[PDB]
RNA sequence: GCUUUACUGCAGGCUGUCGCUGAG
RNA sequence: GAUACAGGGUGACAACCCCGUACUGAAGACCAGUACGCUGUGCGGUAGUGCCAGAGUAGCGGGGGUUGGAUAUCCCUCGCG
RNA sequence: CGCACGGAGGCGAAGAACCACAGAUUUCCGAAUGAGAAUCUCUAACAAUUGCUUCGCGCAAUGAGGAACCCCGAGAACUGAAACAUCUCAGUAUCGGGAGGAACAGAAAACGCAACGUGAUGUCGUUAGUAACCGCGAGUGAACGCGAUACAGCCCAAAC
């Protein structure tokens, strides 16, 4: 499949979405990314 | 062959994307019209009555 | 001593006697071969046209439409239905041929309001009524101390919500008394049964 | 911190269009010393920076440039 | 408005370029065009460009390969900034 | 759901009549 | 203490520890570009005069819908007027 | 120096944080309006429909949204009748069009406790399950008046 420029950005973002919660931020609310997207398991849109 | 599982097989096509106007995953590629928010279609979004109950 | 105007009036008391008979007869043939909605310089009946608001201004136009004789165009039930509700060719329309046409008249001026409307004659096949609008924006008509209660904001599409005098005619608010009882202050406000 | 809104006023339509090519000036190097993921950095600074040219372009506006 | 460039990419692949060919890697504005990325780097650097690449990274971002000419030196650039 | 000379109706077709529709 | 014993907070049951609470006062919004006031215009009465006063209307008939509307609801449609 | 109690660093007596009002900025798609397009792209744009008009997009209007309410149109069936067709459910559900902060109505070709009487219109209480309708079955169902709320009355066409 041909993605175009617009698909592209969102695909991009979607990846970055994925990243997990940094270590500081456990520390400063004193104790999860409920969004875990996989590539084979889950289903992103178009 | 069976209209099950065996059937499954040849769905590679895309329809349903991501809509220009709502943002929903219901732009028919093909028709070139949203099913959830009516874009293609109206100039007006798509709301009926009975996607709520009578007294609601 | 009688008006100009009388005159006009007069005539069309029996648009199929006189001079007018034989002015409809070639009129008619230019009118059913113009459009839906055509705009006209002068109202046909200048006496009614006067009478109804009209005046010669900017901002006042008048338009002639052109709609169907006849009940309803309507379909056959595909689904199932009890014998009362069985009708297609007896059934007409709860709006007359002049609201329809007042209605024609205002989408195709989206900026225009009605003001009122006339019937100009009839052929076997289809009506035509002239219809007066006003531009609630031109200050021609915006210090017309007697058309620039057209300009307020409640007057918006006015047609379309019944405000006219054919639409109050046509929603049973001619007398105030007796025959009345489901048609005052609306027909919604008294569950539709006018 | 450094620079105020006086100052911004006091200067000229010209000591503006030049102070804020020196400010994107060091907000690009300060920027590119984030990219290689440097220590010699301040945090406070790249903050400033944004604050400042947000600033000098509302003066702009409010001045008639 | 938007500035054409918005800082340099600095990776390994992006220093090879830069040692041995002569080429200067930026993350730039995704609605810049090559030419646009040409002036801007012959602008705010004070070089002359010869060739920019352009690739839409998997990041939303634009990057783009820029070569400068033999007068100019990457290595020397890359180290003021 | 389906059938028909079941009950009752509804489209459709045919036909008269009125309007369009006029001169001798 | 109290014109303040409503409520909350505070390491356990708090009028008096803290916010508040009564009392007094301030501002904005709505009422409303309204009321009142003003400016201007000019109300009215007698006699004479068949000068003027909204048509497919009032109304009648065929067919329908609607209504409690029954002969006596309201509306649409075709013809006539 | 948000949610959010980290680290580094920073800002604040040049009165920051914070709150109120006002203003600046305000990407792209979106009624979406130069043309096309799954939020991008291609070569000056009120696209389209209108009014005015210097007849030039020059000046304007419309479009779409909004919890429900409001107004104008289209209009079921399950159900009840212990079946069912008129009737009922119901002018309900649902659909089309449209306005406002409220809508609609409204100064009598009224009423008709018939009078030597009332006096624009909504709404509330009542009149009343009364009159009226109805396989006169099941069911359906007003009004005048009265007591209240609030009150407000005017402009054309024509005559000259
Ligand atoms: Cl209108
Ligand atoms: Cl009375
Ligand atoms: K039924
Ligand atoms: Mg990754
Ligand atoms: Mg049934
Ligand atoms: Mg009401
Ligand atoms: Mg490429
Ligand atoms: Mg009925
Ligand atoms: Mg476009
Ligand atoms: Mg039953
Ligand atoms: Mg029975
Ligand atoms: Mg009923
Ligand atoms: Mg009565
Ligand atoms: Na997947
Ligand atoms: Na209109
Ligand atoms: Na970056
Ligand atoms: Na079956
Ligand atoms: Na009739
Ligand atoms: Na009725
Ligand atoms: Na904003
Ligand atoms: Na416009
Ligand atoms: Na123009
Ligand atoms: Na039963
Ligand atoms: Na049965
Ligand atoms: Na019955
Ligand atoms: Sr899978
Ligand atoms: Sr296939
Ligand atoms: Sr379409
Ligand atoms: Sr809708
Ligand atoms: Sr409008
Ligand atoms: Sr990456
Ligand atoms: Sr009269
Ligand atoms: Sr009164």
């Amino acid at each position: 499949g041909k993605k175009s420029k617009a698909t592209k950005k969102r695909l991009a973002k979607l990846d970055n979405q994925n990243s997990r919660v940094p270590a500081w931020v456990m520390l400063k609310t004193d104790r999860r990314n409920h969004k875990r997207r996989h590539w084979r398991r889950n289903d992103t849109d178009e | 062959t069976g209209a099950g599982t065996p059937s499954q097989g040849k769905k590679n096509t895309t329809t349903h994307t991501k809509c220009r106007r709502c943002g929903e995953k219901s732009y028919h590629t093909k028709k070139k019209v949203c099913s959830s928010c009516g874009f293609g279609k109206s100039a007006k979004r798509r709301d009926y009555e009975w996607q709520s109950k009578a007294g609601e | 001593a009688r008006s100009a105007y009388s005159y006009i009036r007069d005539a069309w008391k029996n648009p199929g006697d006189g001079q007018l008979a034989e002015l409809q007869w070639q009129r008619q043939q230019e009118w059913r071969n113009e459009g839906a909605v055509e705009r006209i310089e002068r109202p046909t009946r200048l006496d009614k046209a006067r009478s109804q608001g009209y005046k010669a201004k900017q901002g006042v136009i008048v338009a002639r439409v052109s709609v169907r004789k006849g009940s309803a165009r309507k379909r056959r039930h595909k689904a199932g239905r009890r014998s009362k509700r069985q009708g297609v060719t007896r059934i007409t329309r709860r709006k007359d041929i002049q609201r329809v046409a007042e209605e024609r008249a205002s989408r195709t001026f989206p900026n225009l309001r009605v003001l009122n409307s006339y019937s100009v004659g009839q052929d076997g096949r289809q009506k035509w009524h002239e219809v007066i609008l006003i531009d609630p924006n031109h200050p021609a008509i915006q210090n017309d101390d007697d058309l620039s209660w057209i300009c307020a904001d409640d007057q918006a599409d006015r047609v379309f919500r019944g405000l006219t005098g054919a639409g109050r005619r046509n929603r049973g608010l001619s007398g105030k008394g007796k025959g009345s009882e489901k048609t005052r202050p609306s027909l919604r406000s008294n569950g539709g049964k006018g | 911190t450094v620079l105020h809104v006086q100052e911004i006023r006091d200067m000229t339509p010209a000591e503006r269009e030049a102070e804020l090519d020196d400010l994107k000036t060091e907000l690009l190097n300060a920027r590119a010393v984030q990219a290689a993921g440097g220590a010699p950095e301040n945090p406070g600074r790249i903050k400033e920076l944004r604050k400042a040219i947000a600033r000098i372009k509302t003066i702009q506006g409010e001045e008639g440039d | 408005s938007w500035d054409v460039i918005k800082h340099p990419h600095v990776t390994e692949k992006a220093m090879n370029d830069m040692d041995f060919q002569n080429k200067l890697q930026f993350a730039v504005d995704d609605r810049a065009s090559k030419g646009e990325v040409a002036d801007a780097v012959e602008e705010q650097y004070d070089v002359t460009v010869e060739q920019v690449n352009t690739q839409n990274t998997m990041d939303g971002e634009k990057k783009a390969v820029v070569r400068l000419s033999e007068d100019d030196d990457a290595q020397e650039v890359a180290s003021r900034i």
